[PDB]
């Protein structure tokens, strides 16, 4: 619920969602030009993490460096995977994109307050998310594992 | 059935066959699981799920079950899920899925020719597999088992 | 259930006090055997956690080899003697900010709510179930490079122990 | 009855094992009545009753804890091994995943009782009585977990009953003395020198009770040993050249093991000790290189298969 | 964080009817790990649900009309009694028994969020 | 579920050995308080693994691996302190 | 998630009690130098890691193929080497 | 699975089984073909090394060794720093009648566990090659084996040594915890975020073990208190070769695990590095001014100088990268292993390491004394040598970052230092028959073997500390290409 660890950003385009068979609210902004995001690479990617009403809880802008995720092995949430790769046919990222996803808690933290380290949590229960995904590189040298 | 057995469940419903000796042993949920004493992958299996249905062609399509069946509730995310073809049956009113696939994660190089059935408010979902390292050579025999499912009342 | 949270805090009691008998008793050769009381009980807790292979591992080399030399040691008694050596007035302060810290840090932590999150990848790949088997993929080929270098590790340790206690 | 059913292997499992180190005894005197030239049921009982009702003959050195807990880490360290014998297709006491590992654990931390059971004893024979014996129980450790690590190897499985339907492919020559007869004497020559039986005291002043926990650890150690060589290599119910398949194949490694201690005692009484110089240049400078070796020939023998 | 839910004093009786069904939501979405047998996850989010729901029941049928009270413990106690036998179905891993249990006790926390 | 509980042993075991590290006469005291930080490690890891990674069994993984260096460790200590006993008079 | 052990866990129970039961029952009726098994020690210690390291590879050996051969060659190819380097050395000399 | 990417590395054990194999067949009639064929292997993995700089920074094993052109370059430095310390141990060895088999075995696997320290990724690797590194140390600290201080200054070592590893691998457990279960440092900073633990007092926890455990084993000011105790005892070139390699190891570590990591908790972990590196800079240089030992003063020192170098540690890669820490640590070798093979020749010849023994060194030998003098002032700074420029290009990534409280600090304790190495330059020039001692009456130069290769180390550690100031915009360049450390 609370804890949204104030960090004032400036927004970022909006847009329709065109949504996925899966429950994800999918949405791409900019198509990327290169390789597709490849299944089990760590890919450096920004964000913005906005909560349903709109507010910021997490970005990589705060702390000022691409966040480096090692994409559908499972190492992040299904929803992240879902937005990026694709599973049910959904196109996958290229480099030098963005996105826009509307988790929803099915594929996001489910009906648990992901993250409570003192009396309140990072996230509440049935959170329905929404990323402003902004793909910048592969990491320069990666493995498939 | 030339080296094979023909191991009925008569409280459960499942019977089929295995290879060539297969031992008997306790799967961590399965009932038979009958792996083979040397190979460690190479075992047949077989579970239920209490469903409420009696019949797999209205729960939803081959090519449809197969694929949230697979990606979605065999194959982990760490490994790749390379669904190979799928085909159907009829035994004697009921419909027969029998596919394979073959779980790639970066190591642990194995596959599966995997089954599915239902029935009796239960729902099979025979699984035999074994090693890609050595898959070709015993394929057909895994193949003429995991097709040896019947289903009986 | 019931079982294994009474189990779990009668295990930790025991292991505590027989800690303080490490630490706290003037004989060490008691210190020795209320280690191997602390080790047998920490083989019993990576039981207790699912871990069998490792708690068989442990009981193996780390009282099975460790506190045999260890005894050896104690009964052959040696000698005796800004964190450092130093005590009563120092090493008690810093022991206790420490452990307010952890206190205020462990209790004061929902590990519960980080287990709910992080599911996606500990859904137990259904083709291995067995516990050894899934350490000895890991250990070899996923982690292959401290897998290669422990080897290396002992091959030194034995070569410097064989050089230092000849003379 | 949620634990009733549960129990009841493991005190049948415990009885059984009661009654097996009575037929042990009742087999050792058997063949030194045969070898030298009713009642003796009894007998074993009778010194077991003998041994318990006696003085306690504790001196004044304060060690109690130590002097209580030795011989029974001494039990411990055996007695909780006996969850892993796959007598035949069912009544095996667990599972266990890790089968033969907890073995090598549990006996690996024998040297704790012995070295706990010297230091209780304040005497300087038992000292270096059980540095000796602390000594043996090491030296001969290696190649003991190297050829039940060759054998797991063979059988590609840890769990007892997997390697026991393992032996039981090719049929009677399945089993492993045609596969790693090197090895099976490694593990001959460990149960033997381990066990303190062929080679070999340090119990001047463990009076009473205590002399007889070590009496009945040594007997269960020779019965875990005999019972390994069983399961290992000699088969565990595999005779191939519903209810009673059990009741069969608990005999037939009954069987077993009472031909391998036959074996055994014959071994003792026919060879003399090796004096403690020969002992320590047979298990690690002799047993333990050709040990390496039978794991290296079955390395790259199994990379076919 | 259960070590200090001990220290901590207990719920509202609304924080409980709020908490009871965020349990039945998390119930819900188990059938995810359920299928696919990771057993170990299965059964801490059981124990902790049942230690939550042992605290949680008694201290949310202080809100209730005795009228409802009646229907309200039965039902409790037949998910209680379902929960234990799904706990030791699954603490004694076996699929069909540990899905069934399952489906009994949403079929009956389906009823219990209702009062 | 009390199962946390061992994570809060755990501090216990690092830190009054640390004080038997550190408030250490002898030298094989002060090895065997280091055997009891490294169970706390240990432990530490072994509990994080059942908690979030039991498909990858990384923390216990961790175990072999820091056992085989504690392992090293007291060989490479107790080789110290025999020799210290041969060279003392 | 307790069920290969909980048979384990009240062995473990009896098997411990029953020493403490018999003391009861019992109770109510009736300066050398030696250093080289140090040595002995000193080498299985480290043996016996190399052991508990080859176990589960051995466990695990079939899934993979020679990649695993060949990691189990170099482990024990240093194991020998480390146990030509004892008998070079007077590490066991008894 | 071809690993290729540690081939530099891979040659050493593969050298490292023909050691063995030369201690095997005839056991005693190979004393300097075995030191050969072990720096052959050094210079072999050297030159692999620079035939695998172009390659990208690929991770080559299952996620557990980034090659990337850092971790490329502090393993050329640790292959540097054992490859001029490899001829500083081939007469201490005879000295002391020691095997120098299995001592070429320590330093070559020491030299192998900073090299895979260097490159390493996963927590297993930053604590498996951390303590091949920390046990290899104890095994060289405690090689003399003539006496009773040293056993128990290497077992002394050993114990605070297992305790700080152990202090960063609870650290590192508290990261695989609350990253969820995640490791591969990568995947760490994902994990502290997938399970929404990065704002958590769990991973502050981490920060603050993992940088005590680092301190430790940088020997910084607080978690300083080993060397001075461990240096004096072990013998003095398995000094050199464990406070250089260790420390230039340590400092490969301490940017991986905390730019890749902990990037997210910058500002905190900055504040603590910062109060260290103001008190390595202070302490050490405060403490080398009252100290009669030359071991000592020289750990101290040499404490001071990784003070310096946490500067170029906390300023990121972009606001003056990595660079200057880079060719610091490249001066801080070629200037402190110069000064540890002047304080072995005066250790070789005289026999004693006090200071007061010292004085008298420019009438006996002006070419030891000079490069000695040189080595120091390299150290200290006053004329344009290395270790000036070095500090320079410090302080000025410094400033540029803006670290005012730090740059004036070091320039502070630069001149502290300054006034130590002079006191020591004072000795060994002055000299007046009776303030020199009867360790330095008898000097005996000719009284050797020949013309040592101790002396071409010496003398070219000396150059390498006096041109490098100089012919430094090479340095700067190749090691301005390092911007992948992220």
């Amino acid at each position: 619920a609370t804890r949204i660890d104030y960090y004032a950003t400036v927004g970022d385009p909006l847009c329709e969602y065109s949504y996925a068979k899966s429950g994800l609210g999918f949405c791409d902004l900019d198509v990327g030009f290169g390789d597709e995001a490849p299944r089990g690479v760590l890919v450096n990617i920004h964000y913005t993490a906005r909560f349903a009403d709109g507010t910021l809880f997490d970005s990589s802008y705060k702390r000022a460096r691409p966040l480096t995720m090692r994409i559908g092995v499972g190492k992040v949430i299904r929803g992240l995977d879902q937005g990026i790769l694709g599973g049910e046919g959904v196109p996958p990222m290229r480099v030098g994109g963005k996105r826009k996803l509307q988790i929803p808690p099915k594929l996001a933290y489910g009906p648990e307050p992901a993250g409570c380290f003192s009396g309140d949590c990072n996230i509440p229960g049935n959170a329905t998310l929404l990323y402003d995904i902004n793909f910048v590189e592969i990491y320069p040298g990666s493995n498939t594992r | 059935p030339k080296s094979y057995s023909p191991f009925v469940d008569r409280e459960d419903g499942y019977s089929y066959y295995y290879p060539s000796d297969w031992r008997e042993f306790d799967f961590r949920a399965h009932d038979s699981a009958f792996k083979d004493r040397y190979l460690q992958l190479q075992n047949v299996r077989v579970r239920f799920i209490p469903t409420e249905k009696n019949d797999i062609h209205e729960v939803g399509p081959m090519e449809e079950v197969v694929y949230d069946l697979v990606k979605h509730k065999f194959a982990a995310p760490n490994q790749v899920a390379t669904i190979y073809d799928m085909k159907e049956r009829v035994e004697d009113g009921k419909n027969y899925y029998t596919f394979e696939y073959g779980l790639r994660t970066p190591i642990y190089a194995t596959t599966s020719f995997a089954t599915v059935a239902v029935g009796n408010n239960r729902y099979y979902t025979l699984i035999v597999g074994a090693n890609e390292r050595r898959w070709r050579k015993v394929k057909k025999q895994l193949q003429v088992v995991a097709d040896s499912l019947k289903i009986l009342q | 259930g019931p079982i294994h949270d009474f189990l779990l805090v009668f295990l930790g009691s025991g292991l505590l006090v027989g800690g303080l008998g490490v630490v706290l008793l003037p004989n060490p050769i008691f210190s020795a055997f209320s280690l191997g009381f602390v080790l047998v009980c920490i083989s019993l807790l990576y039981i207790l956690s699912n871990s069998h292979f490792v708690a068989a591992a442990q009981l193996l080399i780390y009282v099975g080899a460790i506190n045999v030399l260890i005894i050896f040691a104690v009964m052959f008694m040696n000698d005796s003697e800004n964190l450092w050596t130093i005590g009563n007035g120092i090493t008690s302060l810093v022991c206790t900010t420490i452990l307010f810290l952890l206190m205020s840090t462990i209790l004061d932590t929902s590990w519960y709510g980080v287990i709910w999150t992080t599911k996606l990848n500990q859904i137990l790949e259904q083709d291995l179930i067995s516990n050894s088997q899934q350490i000895g993929i890991h250990l070899s080929t996923d982690f292959f490079l401290p897998f290669e270098l422990i080897s290396i590790i002992l091959l030194v340790a034995l070569i410097g122990a064989i050089s230092v206690a000849r003379q | 009855y949620g634990l009733i059913w549960i129990f009841v292997p493991i005190f049948s499992l415990v009885l059984g094992i009661i009654t097996g180190v009575l037929v042990i005894v009742w087999l050792e005197r058997e063949i030194s009545a045969g070898i030298q030239q009713p009642l003796g049921i009894l007998q074993a009982l009778a010194d077991g009753t003998k041994l318990l009702f006696k003085e306690n003959l504790r001196p004044s050195r304060g060690n109690t804890p130590l002097f209580s807990i030795g011989p029974s880490i001494a039990v411990i360290s055996i007695l909780l091994s006996y969850s892993v014998i796959p007598f035949s297709n069912h009544l095996v006491l667990a599972d266990l995943n890790i089968g033969i590992f907890l073995w090598i654990a549990i006996s690996s931390i024998a040297p704790i009782g012995l070295l706990m059971s010297g230091y209780g004893s304040n005497n300087k024979y038992s000292f270096l009585g059980g540095l000796r014996a602390a000594a043996q129980s090491i030296s001969y450790e290696i190649p003991l977990t190297l050829c039940v690590l060759s054998i797991s190897l063979l059988s590609n499985s840890l769990s007892t009953v997997d390697i026991v339907e393992a032996q039981s492919k090719y049929g009677f020559w399945g089993w492993n003395l045609w596969r790693q007869p090197i090895g099976f004497i490694i593990f001959l020559i460990s149960s033997l020198a381990e066990c303190e039986r062929l080679p070999f005291g340090y119990q001047t002043e463990y009076s009473g009770i205590k002399f007889g926990l070590f009496y009945v650890a040594s007997y269960l150690n020779l019965l875990i040993s005999s019972l390994f060589v069983t399961v290992l290599y000699l088969g565990g119910w595999n005779i191939s050249i519903q209810i009673f398949g059990t009741t069969i194949g608990i005999f037939i490694t009954l069987a077993k093991t009472y031909l391998f201690l036959f074996v055994s005692i014959a071994t003792r009484w026919t060879l003399p000790r090796l004096r403690m110089d020969q002992l320590l240049n047979l298990g690690w400078k002799f047993l333990l290189p050709i040990s390496l070796g039978n794991l290296l020939l079955t390395t790259s023998f199994q990379l076919f298969s | 964080f259960i070590k200090e839910k001990y220290f901590m004093p207990g719920l509202s009786p609304e924080d409980a009817a709020a908490r009871i069904k965020q349990t039945a939501e998390g119930l819900r979405d188990m059938r995810e790990m359920l299928d696919h047998m990771s057993w170990r996850y299965v059964i801490f989010y059981i124990r902790l649900k049942q230690a939550y729901l042992s605290q949680d029941l008694t201290n949310a049928m202080n809100i209730l009309p005795e009228s409802r009270r009646n229907d309200y413990v039965q039902a409790a106690n037949e998910l209680v009694e379902n929960m234990s036998e799904l706990d030791f179905y699954v603490r004694t891993p076996k699929v069909y028994e540990s899905y069934l249990y399952y489906e009994k006790t949403l079929k009956s926390i389906d009823n219990v969020v209702e009062f | 579920m009390i199962l946390e509980h061992v994570l809060v042993l755990s501090a216990y075991l690092f830190l009054i050995g640390l004080y038997g590290l550190i408030t250490s006469r002898n030298m094989v005291r002060a090895l065997m308080c280091l055997e009891l930080i490294l169970n706390a490690v240990n432990m530490n890891f072994v509990t994080f693994s059942d908690f979030f990674d039991n498909s990858q069994l990384k923390g216990e993984i961790f175990c072999i691996f820091v056992i085989a260096i504690a392992a090293a460790e007291a060989a490479i200590g107790l080789a110290i302190v025999s020799s210290i006993y041969r060279n003392r008079k | 998630l307790l069920y290969e052990y909980d048979i384990f866990w009240a062995f473990l129970l009896i098997s411990s009690a029953i020493p403490v039961l018999a003391f009861l029952i019992s109770g109510v009726l009736s300066l050398q130098f030696r250093i080289r098994y140090y040595m002995f020690a000193l080498v299985f210690v480290v043996f016996d890691v190399e052991t508990v390291f080859l176990y589960p590879w051995a466990m695990s050996f079939d899934v993979l193929g020679v990649s695993a051969f060949i990691e189990a060659f170099i482990f024990v190819l240093i194991l020998i080497l480390g146990l030509v380097y004892a008998w070079r050395k007077g590490a066991l000399e008894w | 699975f071809d690993g290729s990417f540690i081939f530099p590395e891979c040659i050493l054990i593969f050298g490292l089984i023909l050691l063995l194999m030369i201690d095997s067949t005839s056991d005693q009639k190979d004393i300097p073909w075995l030191y050969f064929i072990s720096s052959t292997s050094f210079v072999m993995s050297i030159t692999a090394l620079l035939f695998r700089w172009r390659e990208e920074p690929m991770i080559s094993f299952s996620g557990n060794f980034q090659t990337n052109n850092f971790n490329e370059i502090f393993q050329f430095l640790i292959l540097l720093c054992s490859t001029l310390c490899i001829p500083l141990s081939v007469e201490y060895i005879e000295c002391t009648e020691m095997a120098i088999t299995e001592f070429l075995l320590f330093i070559l696997t020491a030299t192998l566990g900073g090299m895979f320290l260097c490159g390493a990724n996963d927590l297993i690797t930053i604590f498996v090659a951390p303590e091949c590194f920390s046990l290899c140390s104890y095994l060289l600290s405690g090689y003399t084996k003539k006496d009773i201080r040293s056993n128990e200054a290497t077992m002394k070592y050993l114990l605070m040594g297992g305790a700080s590893s152990s202090i960063l691998v609870h650290g590192f457990s508290w990261l695989y915890g609350s990253s969820g279960g995640e490791i591969e440092l990568q995947e760490i900073v994902n994990g502290l975020i997938n399970t929404q633990m990065y704002n958590s007092p769990g991973i502050s926890i981490a920060l603050i073990f993992i940088t005590v455990g680092i301190g430790f084993k940088l020997s910084l000011a607080p978690s300083h208190q080993w060397t001075p105790d461990v240096y004096e005892d072990s013998p003095t070139p398995v000094v050199a070769f464990l406070s250089v390699t260790s420390k230039v190891a340590a400092s490969a570590s301490a940017t991986r695990i905390f730019d890749i990591p902990f990037y997210f908790s910058s500002n905190e972990w900055h504040l603590l590095l910062e109060i260290l590196a103001i008190l390595s800079m202070i302490f050490g240089n405060l403490i080398a001014i009252t100290q009669t030992s030359m071991k000592r003063m020289l750990a101290y020192s040499s404490i001071g100088q990784i003070g310096y170098v946490i500067i170029g540690i906390i300023v990121g890669d972009s606001n003056g990268g990595y660079a200057s820490m880079i060719t610091y640590m490249l001066f801080y070798i070629a200037m402190n292993l110069g000064t540890f093979a002047c304080i072995i020749l005066f250790g070789l010849r005289t026999g004693t390491d006090n200071i007061r023994d010292y004085a008298g060194l420019y009438t006996k030998d002006p070419f030891l004394a000079l490069s000695l003098a040189l080595c120091l002032l390299s150290l200290g700074g006053l004329p344009p040598l290395a270790g000036f420029f070095g500090k320079l290009h410090l302080f000025w990534c410094g400033w540029q970052a803006g670290l005012y409280f730090l740059v004036s600090i070091g320039l502070l304790t630069s001149v502290l230092s300054i006034y130590y190495y002079l006191k020591i330059i004072k000795l060994l020039m002055t000299g007046r028959n009776q303030e020199i001692t009867p360790h330095m009456r008898n000097y005996r130069i000719s009284p050797l073997r020949s013309n040592n290769s101790i002396e071409l180390s010496m003398i070219v550690c000396v150059i390498a500390s006096t041109i490098p100031g100089i012919s430094m915009n090479p340095i700067i360049a190749i090691a301005q290409d390092t911007l992948f450390s992220f």
